[PDB]
């Protein structure tokens, strides 16, 4: 199981943050296809935006942790993709 | 400790 799989299942109470993942991971498979680095940033943008607040409202706990390591994760893979389609 | 400051400065110039 991955980090993202487990984030995923310990925020199965919490429909605004499945939802914020969900279009994550809209963003990452967009990365993949050709022709969708636009509508990666737009997602990861959107994405992002709403999980830095809910890792603000987070209680300390392991599910915090994960959304951490999750949104640190997501906001280097936006930079990165920024810059190639900078190019 | 999570920095806010960091994440908040690197979505901003993220989001042009
Ligand atoms: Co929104």
């Amino acid at each position: 199981t991955s980090a993202r799989d487990l984030l995923r299942e310990m925020a199965r109470d919490k429909p605004r943050l499945l939802a914020a993942l969900e279009v994550a991971s809209a963003a990452m498979a967009k990365e993949e296809a050709a022709g969708g680095e636009q509508d990666a940033l737009d997602l990861y943008q959107h994405s992002l935006g709403e999980l830095l607040l809910l890792l603000a409202a987070e209680p300390p706990g392991r599910r915090r942790e994960l959304l951490h390591t999750e949104v640190q994760n997501l906001m280097a893979r936006a930079e990165y993709l920024k810059e190639q389609v900078k190019m | 400790d999570i920095d806010f400051d960091d994440l908040s400065r690197r979505f901003e110039e993220l989001k042009k």
